[PDB]
């Protein structure tokens, strides 16, 4: 069981592109966008724009230039947020942009709108409330 | 927030003379009066004749 | 009509850079980042990137990059933002907190974040304790 | 008494002008000016310029011909001030004053300059509030109380 | 955003009656009045007015007989002000008079009518801060 400050993320490519996903395991949001190269700078960025946003009380993720990076020390250090050595929330990511491909060209804007819509598309499980609806929610009932 | 605050001085001034009366702890909870603990004493008093401060 | 809504956009240039800032008046919740070219695509993706995130109602700015942009057109359009009527100067609250903390990390880019952080996670009230990371959550969670 | 939205207005006469005064009962912020006659109007005028600014909302004066008047009952509901019909921190509006006479000629100008000494001058210690640094603080703590 | 006791002072007139005008430049609240003839000695006296109840420091104001007038530095120094670089709140005095203007018949009692109504007009830059909820907790913590 997680709780309002544990998250994970990684990276996997999108037609050509790399892409760094970041979810709310608690609720189910996902935070996300493109980075042109998979650097340890490029991660700790990610988490540098995340942890001034949100209550982020514990990262996670598997290994590599993502994980150990010197900078994602650096960041997380002055964020207070912690790291676990070591989530298949990218295959919906991915299903969600075809499902909606038309829209626009570039990758740098597709990704963009398949988070609006899993962020904002009710269901059910315990919950009418669309997967933003959860997270500000779980940041106000504390 | 749960976990009020209580940097609040509030001295019980009636109108018997112009003798401050000792800051109290403000811990009301209504509208037309004032509980106030006073070491242990809790004195309930009318909103016209209290007086609190912060700080 | 709004007033929860209602956020605020506008850009600096910082340390020969652009940054993009977006604040939601009623909460003073800040959202900033720097753009490369500052191009109609930059603000468009911004102003996305944003409002799927925090239910941004309306929108507030000058012209030129902001507006005519029809890439923003498209994505005001897209997810439903509005400009209107009604001085900026968290800008210049976050260039301090940026100078303050400028030491911290060389890349503009990554301090602009840092102040950010040190802004929305800092609690100076205004008749309410809260950060206004919890202002915002504060209304936006209020109905 | 001293209910924070508790204000007094007395009025008086001053070298052969007419001084009205409000106090703050809660603490001792003293507003005063010159009116060129003893009336409502100008009574009511006053209470308004005080209505517009401070978080008023109990007039207690004492029931004569000036603030008994229609001008004065319409400003008063009008901003929602349950008047109550009925010398201190108005006796001291006199002394005060003398030990300042000098700086000024008119009355007029003097009653003024009455209350800025009058306003920022504190009071002995552990809780050393001038009078106008005391009543924001009395104001604020009201809301400080806030809705959560 | 600007300082705690920085004013400005407008000088405009409506309907054929003088009103001199003062606002507190950080919070937008306005003080204003129905002075008789613009003399110097109306403005000095004005400006005696504000002092005797807020923090005024430096102000901003035309250079015309406004500071122009041996009266008003004769009380700029008795207080403790300035002169620094100095016309929406004439101009929303004037159209907040314009629908709360049957109330009241004359200009003395409606321009301070329209003052009321402005300094609880609950718009805010911040939180619901009207402009006098705002200057008071300006000066609170100081």
């Amino acid at each position: 069981n997680s709780d309002l400050g544990t998250w994970q993320m990684d990276c996997t490519h999108l037609e050509g592109k790399i892409v760094i996903v970041a979810v709310h395991v608690a609720s189910g949001f996902i935070e996300a966008e493109v980075i042109p190269q998979e650097t340890g700078r490029q991660t700790a960025l990610f988490l540098l724009k995340l942890a001034g946003r949100w209550p982020i009380t514990h990262l996670h993720t598997d290994n590599g230039a993502n994980f150990a990076s010197q900078e994602v020390k650096m960041v997380a250090w002055w964020a207070g947020i912690e790291h676990t050595f070591g989530e298949a929330m990218n295959h919906h990511l991915k299903n969600q942009i075809d499902r909606i491909r038309e829209q626009a060209n570039s990758v740098e804007t597709i990704v963009l709108m398949a988070v609006h819509c899993m962020n904002h598309k009710r269901r059910g499980g315990i919950g009418d409330m669309t997967p933003a609806e959860r997270l500000i929610n779980m940041i106000t009932t504390e | 927030k749960n976990s009020k605050f209580k940097n609040f001085r509030v001295y019980y001034r009636e109108g018997r003379d112009q003798l401050w009366k000792g800051p109290g702890e403000l811990l009301w909870k209504g509208e037309g009066a004032v509980l106030l603990k006073v070491g242990t004493d809790i004195k309930v008093v009318p909103r016209r004749k209290a007086k609190i401060i912060k700080d």
